């Protein structure tokens, strides 16, 4: 994120990083067992960090899931992205609590306009 | 862990959607109808390289995930997004068959 501000900790609480050895990609936990993402951030093995603020220290509300299953959409186009989502199963289902949690999926796509929030670890 | 570039703590950012023709008209020829641009074409304000699959949350619904985009914060280059209220079935359907 360019031009952003540090979240409060633990104020996202759906967001997690996703692991291979270091942070590489973001994701969105949607029920206890499951995080959308992007297929371009396919890779055979991931570890699904939640309850993350700083990724580099031991805070204490973490929890490091590996992935049992990774489903990138069918028709995800690598050259064009189109199609650029992800669905990754947890191998045990994460605690949800105040520091990890679900977002909604929509109930209809948002209007040209309406502010929203984004959010990760990337460059900024 | 961060590595060499990537900051340690979640980073935040305010951003609007972005009208179809605003999204088309920065990036001609590469907008499908599964993607939407959220950001600010002045620049400045985008997400970035380590962000993709991360969420963009508007009234509290997931209407995007950090894709991809021309160079990051620039001008006329806003964020582009796969378009999440494309896909609520394709979750649902997964999700309940895996
Ligand atoms: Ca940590």
């Amino acid at each position: 994120i360019v031009g952003g501000y540090t979240c409060a900790a633990n104020s996202i609480p759906y967001q997690v990083s996703l692991n291979s050895g270091s942070h590489f990609c973001g994701g969105s936990l949607i029920n206890s067992q499951w995080v959308v993402s992007a297929a371009h951030c396919y890779k055979s093995r991931i570890q699904v960090r939640l309850g993350e603020h700083n990724i580099d220290v031991l805070e204490g509300n973490e929890q490091f899931i590996n992935a049992a299953k990774i489903i990138t959409h069918p028709n995800f186009n690598g050259n064009t992205l189109d199609n650029d989502i992800m669905l990754i199963k947890l191998s045990s289902p994460a605690t949800l609590n105040s520091r990890v949690a679900t977002v909604s999926l929509p109930r209809s796509c948002a209007a040209a306009g309406t502010e929203c929030l984004i959010s990760g670890w990337g460059n900024t | 862990s961060s590595g060499s570039s990537y900051p340690s703590l979640l980073q935040c950012l305010k951003a609007p959607v972005l009208s179809d023709s605003s999204c088309k008209s920065s990036y001609p020829g590469q907008i499908t109808g599964n993607m939407i641009c959220v950001g600010f074409l002045e620049g400045g304000k985008d997400s970035c390289q380590g962000d993709s699959g991360g969420p963009v949350v508007c009234n509290g619904q997931l209407q995007g995930i950090v894709s991809w985009g021309y160079g990051c914060a620039q001008k006329n280059k806003p964020g582009v997004y796969t378009k999440v209220c494309n896909y609520v079935n394709w979750i649902q359907q997964t999700i309940a068959a895996n």
